[PDB]
Parts: C-alpha cells; structure tokens; sequence
C-alpha cells in the first residue's frame, strides 16, 4: 500500500580505521539505490581537517635541507599531509613541534591542545641525526571539504609574504575506502526485504555514526530543491 | 658587452593534467583525457577503486 | 649607455617591489607566478620625443 | 562544512506527458548520485495501478 522507512542497526567497530555499519529495513532494491548513492557522498564530500600551512625554523622553501635531518624538507611536508588529527571547537589550530636529540620524531612529540587528538602518535614525521640538532615548527591545521591542492591556494595573495610559510596540499577528507554489500534480510513477516552492510575504511579521525548522519543530511538538502520545482533562476 | 648577469633558478612543480603523454613499457602511448573523481571510478566488490 | 640592475623601475608600484630586495633581485624562496619581477633591469633611452 | 544548492532550473515541456528538466549547479559528482538514485526510484519503486 504505502511505504517503509529504514534505520541503522549495529555499527560494529573493528579497527579505529575500518568498521562495518548495517541498515536492516530496506525494501526491494533500495539497498543498491542507497549503497551507491551513499558511497558517492561518502567518498567525496565528507568534512576533514588536514594540515595546510607549515612554517619551520631555518628553511626558506620546501626544496632545502636542514643540517641534521636525513629527510628533505619536501619529503617532510609530504609526511604531514598524512598526519591524521582531530579538533573539536576550533576550525583552525597551529601546533608547535619541538624535539632534538638523536632519534625518530613521531606525531606524539607535538604540544597538546584542548582540541588536539593525535590518532596516530607513532606516525613518523622525520628522523634526527645529530646529538644537539634541534627542530622547531609551526603547523597550521584547518578543516574543510574535498581536495584543495596548494596551487589553487595562491590567488588571494594580498601579502602572504612570510617566506617561511610553506603551504602543503590540502587533502581534507577522512574517508579512504567505501564498499557496500546488500545481502537479503528477511524480517520474519514481509515477503522480501533486504539488508545493507556498508564496510568503510577511515583515517581514524571520524566515528561511523557521526559521518553517516551528516552524509544523509546533505541528501535531503539537495533533494529539497528537487521536490517542488519552482523553475527558479 | 655584458656588464653583469643574474641567473635565477625556479623550481616549478607540475602534477598531471589532461594532455600529458603517458605510456607503458609495451609501446602503448596515451594522452590523459579526463581526470575523474573516485566516485565515478569502477570498483570491485571489496570496494577498492581502480 | 650602460644598463642598470637598480630597483628603480619607471611606473611600478610597491606590490611589484614587494618581492624585491633593496638591490633589485628577488629574495630566495619567494614563490612567484607569471608577470612577477625576478630581476629589476633598466636600459638608457634619452629624449623620447613624445 | 556548508554546501551547495543549485539555482536556475528550466523545465521546457514538450506536451503534458513528456519533458526535459535541467538543473544546475551541482557540486562534483552529485549529478550522477542524484540522477541515478532518482532514475532508480522512478523506474523501479514507483506506485502505479
């Protein structure tokens, strides 16, 4: 006669990275109709906070070498693009990394902030090769959507002079891999209904339930215009 | 005739865009046509795009 | 006459001269794009007859 | 964070039964996710007698 709405059942975490959420009450074929449409919005327009601007000590540009570190500055910038962090009430925060002495500099050697959560304290930023070699750096992290390469981030100019502010490419996004599988779920009485097993993969900076909601949020907002059609211009 | 010379060295970083020529080792040339989102990318059952 | 590398260039603003030092040569590390001045240079031409 | 909702949408009808709507601007890839998910529900799960 009329219709049936779904809901999320067990969201089974496996790793901080990857997990399996499930949606039980799906009518015929809606598991596919959703799973791809959700995969679409899941992989792309999900908010994430990735490092943007990095100003270091003795370095004018990304093409130099710091005396005392076996990583070229360019390679250290690249390591940062893969640093996974999460903030809460700040939309951009600048982290100060300080360390010296022979050994690896991980992501746990930074300075903690109220909103700072380092999801991978073992993540390698660079090594340090000489007893009294010291590195201080200002790391500017912002939050956003999509992929903003460092190139498109030079048109506002208007005196971004600080010669030592090295921009990196913005990867803003948590999602790594999204896969959905629909196996037929029979609730005891209905002819045939289906399940939705959505298997995702994450950088550990977003919990599954938060994500899938804001995902679905955008949908009706885009369908909003879609419902009635005022021929607007 | 030359009094002084200033040689400046620029390091440009170019990535990839439609029009670059790419080829495998087997003599298959190619010119990248479109740069596609991961959303439109073919994926296998496990969900890993290509 | 001889050509000068001086930072004094007819008809140019400070935004141009921003990226330049006192001597007329771009600082090391200044990221630049099309049209930016790498080296200030000036050649003598007297009494233009405008 | 915040998102894009389109504007300018012209439905030029060719008879009461058939029509071509067009709706721009949609962010990256949103054209297929909508276009397909609605094609799905129109052809498949729509009520009719």
């Amino acid at each position: 006669t009329e219709f049936l709405k779904p809901r999320l059942v067990d969201i089974e975490q496996v790793s901080s990275t990857h997990a399996k959420v499930t949606l039980e009450p799906l009518e015929r074929g809606f598991g596919h109709t959703l799973g791809n449409a959700l995969r679409r919005i899941l992989l792309s327009s999900m908010p994430g906070c990735a490092v943007t601007e990095v100003e270091i000590d003795g370095v004018l540009h990304e093409y130099s070498t710091k005396e005392g570190v076996q990583e070229d500055i360019l390679e250290i910038l690249l390591n940062l693009k893969g640093l996974a962090v999460r903030v809460q009430g700040k939309d951009e925060v600048i982290l100060t990394l300080n360390k010296s002495g022979i050994g690896p500099v991980t992501a746990a050697d930074i300075t903690h902030d109220g909103d700072v959560e380092i999801v991978k304290p073992q993540h390698v930023i660079c090594h340090l090769t000489d007893e009294n070699a010291s590195i201080s750096m200002r790391i500017k992290v912002q939050r956003g959507r999509g992929y903003v390469p460092a190139s498109t981030r030079i048109h506002s100019e208007e005196d971004e002079r600080p010669i030592g502010r090295l921009l990196v490419d913005a990867c803003y996004s948590p999602v790594e891999r999204i896969a959905y599988n629909v196996e037929a779920a029979r609730v005891e009485q209905r002819t045939d209904l289906d399940k939705l097993v959505i298997e995702m993969e994450t950088n550990g900076t977003i919990d599954p339930e938060e994500a899938i909601r804001r995902a679905a949020t955008i949908l009706a907002e885009q369908l909003e215009a879609f419902v009635d059609l005022r021929d607007v211009r | 005739g030359v009094l002084k010379i200033v040689k400046v060295y620029l390091a440009v970083k170019r990535r990839i865009q439609p029009g670059d020529k790419m080829a495998g080792r087997h003599g298959n040339k190619g010119v990248i046509s479109k740069i596609n989102p991961i959303e439109d990318m073919p994926y296998d059952e496990n969900g890993t795009p290509v | 006459g001889p050509e000068e590398i001086t930072a004094d260039i007819p008809n140019v603003g400070e935004a141009a001269l921003s990226k330049l030092d006192e001597s007329g040569i771009v600082y090391i590390g200044a990221e630049v794009t099309g049209g930016d001045i790498l080296v200030g240079k000036v050649t003598p031409k007297g009494e233009t007859q405008l």
